[PDB]
């Protein structure tokens, strides 16, 4: 049926340009406009203007005049949103959404990532979190594993190559200075450390690195 | 292409055939799943099957031909002996026709039906024939020693009082007399009477002339299109028998280049240039002035000039007002010269192989030059609904071309003004060479010899025009019509509904046709025709009870354009306006269709020159009712002009209709404003475009 | 501008209970309200259209109400797969503002965390930086406050948080809180503390640098 398929995620520095695609098919695309919708990391919604698919005009709402661009290819039923000079702000989830039947945004597009960052591929430090003793709260020690200065997303984190799942928390990656970090722990009896061994296995496939920590305690 | 068609009799003696449906191999089985969706098996019972096609074998040898069955009669190539065991001697890669038959009471049911077996012995060695030496018969090769559907059988005597009975298939085309008279459908190669559940299952009705191979004059046989065993390229609503394999190749023009230097190879020179638009349509639709009111249900209009694709507008963008010689400064009596992007196109159902398409570059009457396209410049084939140079490539700039490599088209002073005065440049194609393809061998498309010129005159003298122009594309179909007249033309009656759904399959939902996404009920479009079509259509609806123009009868030369509207809401489920219409209540099912806009005050719109396009006259269109009041509705559309009219709703529904323009991007809101009074109901608004204006 | 003020930010329910989420337009918009759903890392799908349209193939346990500026959406019965933030959104003229968002989430009783501090490793200080993480796990309601004291001052800069979704299992959430340093900052401290604010519970954790 009506799919609405975009271009893939961006990482850009910022004062770059980048250009969204969005392809439509299942509709007549002349005869319903697209939508384009912002969606910041903790922002809300917010509709950034259409593209007439029958005039080629472009409408903007008001905090997006300036440095933002709609375009069409109709031969390829395809609306383009194109950034110009990237700043911070404009890291986002961007998607295509169509002017459908009275004006209900009723088909939307898987939608297009954009971080802004002034890192290229950088592999993580990956530090141990250990107690080192007098730490057992219900016969239990929690460890961890700082995972710091990681560009770009995404981490996968296991313990001991995935025997450890229970008891796992691995927290969702933060972006600041231009890089990640995140973080993970495991909770495991304490009569299983520090006597079998916990290691904290983090893969980064943007710059194929895998680092496994083990975490001993500390020296105290 | 592999197998042999079967053909299955309700009959003893090969009259009646109830399926036409083609085998796999020696082992003489259909497709059952496919035959069963098809079929009733409490009415499946056949008491004699013919299988035909042709045997190729993969070498040369001394083949015994036989069947489990010794019943079964057999002949090859119309020469051999008459029998249940045929020794041929074959050689590879040569064509030996095979007829086998078999005739026998309670043979049973489709379904229940054990069919023989056809096996071949080459050096002791006996096989069930297979898929990969068995073809189909070409039904394109249409012999009177050999017909498809003989009249006689290998079983039963040519009686003498039998003389002067009814062929089975008099034009010898494949399909029976009473299939094509009656209606039959085509799918997977199976063929069989038709029913009408079978509408709701997605097969397609044909209907065709019993007495005409082919019943649209094209190429290609009833069969051949039916079946879909016609080059692939053909669209596949050509498919059906009344829908002619017809190529339309037009050209139009995306930029115009004007210069003070006659040399294409030249860089001196004063030259103005500026990007243009292009109508497929606009020289029908600008012919056309719009009634208020319509009458006695015609709700189309007339067009004082029926173009076809092929005559192709021009509009000029971002002219700014600035006039062409500004940038030229050429004086009365002086000469520029024209270069233009162009862009061919194909809005028919057939490729057009090597085309050579003759086009008149055309202002105010004035032929400036005769373009002569050369295949091996033009993509060599252009096929239907693709363009040269293909979709997302730059267009071609008439300099390339050898006729205007050395020198360009010149236009004069006072053409430069006619230009200026905003007189458009129409291209008009005239005549396209070019050949249509044919399949050989392997299923390999063959062009040459095959010249369009014959048959491109007859489909055209037996059919009516039908264009449907939607934003994106425009469709241009040959729907063969009877002339209603001639008490001998056995040419099937469409209606032009069935004529529209045909022409460009057309879907259906809630019984109104459908054009992919776009409604195109002649109460959804905006019908055009040309003053004899118009003229016969309005003395049609006055036969009819249910006065709807699709359901008056297509007849032969009549000239039909559905232009879909740019804006349109059935107040249910479509409405892809660019605003909102204020004071909207649908909550109710009083709708020309589903439900009204039940109009209790005022409904506005607000459109912004970003919705539409600049410098276009529109038609705002809608139906209007009253059922307990004839309460004046007061119409009020603010555009270039501001105008008012009082409009009287019926207690059914009418059409109303007002023409509006735009003016510059930068011009203010379109503004449409309807006021009812409680019981007023509004249905279809549509906002169509209908041709560029000067700027 | 058409503005959309929606109900609540969060919406504790269990899964086959009645939860509805209502919507103030600023203004008329008649019957052009839409209501979307957002799974994480999905987009936005549109359930109801017009006010009351259920869009097609919507479950019918979706629902829409309302006309001129006061709406409403009902989930008759709460699915797990219901779990999602719901946005109500004028499509009547530009700049169709959506709602802020209602989060639906698990309903369960409330539940202190498990706070774990973890000093730098001497690896992150052979590098030159010194993070200090505090873990907040298993704890209930989401909105937990975290609080970093560094020799009884509060420290404001350098602190990074980061939750995880609602635990499918037990209902509860967890947190991570970071508060990097330099080395050189770091050694010019003894106490580090985060501290674990909910309702009526505190819980604060700590190390001497004195005392490893
Ligand atoms: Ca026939
Ligand atoms: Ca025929
Ligand atoms: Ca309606
Ligand atoms: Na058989």
């Amino acid at each position: 049926q009506i799919q609405l398929v975009q271009s893939g995620p961006e990482l850009k520095k910022p004062g770059e340009t980048v250009k969204i695609s969005c392809k439509a098919s299942g509709y007549t695309f002349t005869n319903y406009g697209m939508n384009w919708v912002k969606q910041a990391p903790g922002k809300d919604l917010k509709w950034m203007g259409w593209m007439s698919t029958y005039t080629g005009e472009p409408t903007y709402a008001d905090d997006f005049k300036g440095r933002f661009a709609f375009s069409l290819e109709t031969s390829a039923s395809t609306a383009y949103l194109q950034i110009n000079n990237l700043k911070n702000e404009d890291m986002a989830t961007y998607f295509c959404a169509r002017r459908g039947n009275y004006l209900s945004f009723d088909y939307w597009g898987q939608g297009t990532t954009l971080t802004v960052s002034s890192a290229s591929t950088t592999p993580p430090s990956v530090y141990p979190l250990a107690p080192g003793s007098a730490a057992q709260t219900n016969s239990m020690v929690t460890l961890g594993c700082l995972v710091k200065g990681y560009f770009p997303e995404p981490v996968t984190v296991t313990w001991n190559s995935g025997s450890l799942s229970s008891g796992v928390h691995t927290f969702p990656a933060v972006l600041q200075s231009d890089l990640y970090t995140l973080s993970s722990s495991v909770t495991v009896p304490s009569s299983t450390w520090p006597s079998e061994t916990v290691t904290c296995n983090v893969a980064h496939p943007a710059s194929s690195t895998k680092v496994d920590k083990k975490i001993v305690p500390r020296d105290c | 292409n592999n197998g042999l068609m079967g053909y299955y009799f309700t009959d003893e003696h090969f009259k009646d055939l109830k399926l036409m449906a083609p085998i796999k191999d020696g082992n003489l089985k259909f497709e059952e799943k496919k035959v069963d969706k098809l079929l009733d098996k409490d009415k499946s019972d056949v008491k004699s099957i013919r299988w035909t096609g042709r045997i190729i074998p993969s070498k040369d040898g001394e083949y015994t031909l036989s069947t489990d069955r010794d019943d079964v009669l057999m002949q090859v190539n119309t020469e051999s002996t008459i029998s249940n065991t045929l020794k041929v001697n074959m050689k590879k890669g040569k064509e030996y026709k095979v007829r086998i038959e078999l005739q026998d009471k309670n043979l049973g049911s489709i379904d229940n039906l054990s069919s023989p077996n056809l096996y071949w012995e080459l050096d002791g060695m006996k096989k069930i024939i297979p898929e990969e030496n068995l073809f189909l018969r070409d039904y394109s090769n249409i012999e009177k020693d050999d017909p498809f559907i003989p009249n006689n059988n290998f079983f039963d005597p040519k009686l003498m009082s039998d003389w002067e009975d009814e062929d089975l298939d008099t034009d010898n085309d494949n399909i029976p007399d009473s299939y094509e008279r009656n209606g039959y459908t085509i799918k997977d190669l199976i063929a069989v009477k038709w029913e009408d559940s079978f509408a709701e299952q997605g097969y397609k009705k044909y209907v065709s002339n019993y007495l005409e191979s082919n019943t649209a004059g094209d190429p290609y046989t009833d069969y051949e299109k039916a079946s879909g065993s016609f080059d692939k390229a053909i669209k596949t609503e050509a498919r059906d028998p009344l829908v002619a394999a017809y190529p339309i190749v037009g050209v139009g023009m995306e930029k115009l280049i004007i210069s003070t230097n006659e040399h294409a190879s030249t860089d001196q020179g004063k030259t103005v240039s500026r990007a243009t638009t292009n109508s497929k349509t606009e020289s029908n639709t600008a012919g056309v002035s719009v009634n208020v009111g319509y009458q006695n249900g015609f709700t189309a209009n007339v067009t004082t000039n029926y173009s076809h694709t092929t005559d192709n507008s021009t509009a000029v963008q971002d002219s700014n007002g600035e006039s062409w010689n500004t940038g030229l400064s050429i004086n009365k009596g002086e000469s520029a010269y024209i270069n233009a992007n162009v862009r061919y196109y194909n809005t028919g159902t057939a490729p057009m192989y090597k085309v050579t398409p003759t086009t008149n570059l055309v202002l105010d009457g004035d032929t400036l030059s005769t373009i002569k396209a050369q295949e091996n410049q033009i993509g060599n084939n252009l096929s239907p609904g693709d363009t040269y140079p293909k979709k997302g490539l730059s267009p071609l700039a008439l300099n390339t071309m050898d006729q205007f490599s050395s020198r360009l088209i010149p236009i004069n002073y006072d053409q430069l003004k006619k230009l200026d005065a905003g007189k458009q440049i129409k291209l008009e194609t005239t005549q396209v060479s070019g050949n249509f393809g044919t399949k050989n061998s392997s299923g390999q498309i063959v062009t040459e010899g095959n010249s369009w010129s014959d048959y491109i005159s007859q489909i055209d003298s037996i059919s009516a025009s039908i264009i449907l122009d939607t934003e994106n594309e425009s469709y241009e179909r040959r729907v063969t019509a009877k002339n209603l007249q001639d008490p001998e033309d056995k040419t099937p009656e469409l209606t032009i509904g069935e004529a529209i759904e045909k022409a460009f399959g057309a879907t259906k939902k809630d019984g109104l046709l459908y054009f992919n996404d776009i409604p195109i009920d002649e109460s959804c479009v905006e019908l055009i025709f040309d003053d004899n079509t118009a003229n016969k259509i309005k003395d049609s609806l006055k036969t009819l009870s249910d006065k709807k123009i699709y359901n008056v009868k297509l007849e032969r030369g009549m000239n039909i354009l559905i232009k879909t509207p740019t804006y349109f809401t059935n107040f249910d489920d479509y409405n892809n306006y660019p605003s909102t219409w204020s004071n909207v209540n649908t909550t109710n099912q009083d709708g020309l269709q589903g439900s009204a806009n039940k109009l209790n005050g005022e409904t506005k719109i607000k459109i912004p020159m970003s919705e539409l396009k600049p410098y276009k006259r529109y038609v705002f269109s809608g139906y209007s009712k009253d059922p307990l009041t004839s309460n004046s509705i007061i119409v009020k559309i603010k555009a270039k002009e501001e105008k008012t009219d009082y409009l009287v709703p019926e207690q059914g529904y009418t059409k109303f209709s007002y023409e509006f323009e735009t003016t510059e991007k930068d011009s203010s809101n379109i503004e449409i404003t309807l006021i009812g009074s409680g019981t007023t109901y509004l249905d279809n608004l549509s906002i169509t475009e209908l041709n560029s204006t000067p700027e | 501008d058409i503005v959309m003020t929606q109900s609540h930010k969060f919406m504790s329910t269990s899964v086959g209970d009645r939860v509805s989420i209502t919507c103030k337009a600023s203004q008329d918009v008649s019957t052009a309200v839409g209501w979307y759903q957002q799974k994480p890392g999905q987009s936005p799908k549109l359930l109801i259209y017009s006010a009351s349209y259920r869009y097609t193939g919507v479950p019918d346990r979706f629902t829409g109400s309302g006309s001129g500026t006061d709406f409403t959406f009902t989930i008759s019965s709460v699915q797990a797969e219901d779990l999602a933030v719901y946005y109500c959104q004028q499509h009547y003229s530009p700049p169709f503002t959506f709602g802020s968002g209602t989060e639906l989430e698990i309903k369960r009783a409330d539940a202190a965390p498990t706070v774990s501090i973890f000093p730098p490793s001497s690896e992150q200080l052979t590098s030159g930086g010194a993070s200090v993480v505090c873990f907040l796990n298993n704890f209930y309601p989401k909105d937990i406050n975290v609080k970093w004291k560094i020799d009884g001052s509060e420290r404001q800069n350098g602190v990074l948080n980061s939750w995880t979704d609602q635990d499918s299992k037990d209902s509860t959430y967890s947190m991570s809180s970071t508060l990097t340093l330099t080395k050189d900052e770091y050694e010019r401290h003894n106490s580090y503390t985060c501290e674990a604010t909910q309702g009526t519970t505190s819980i604060v954790k700590s190390f001497n640098r004195n005392e490893c």
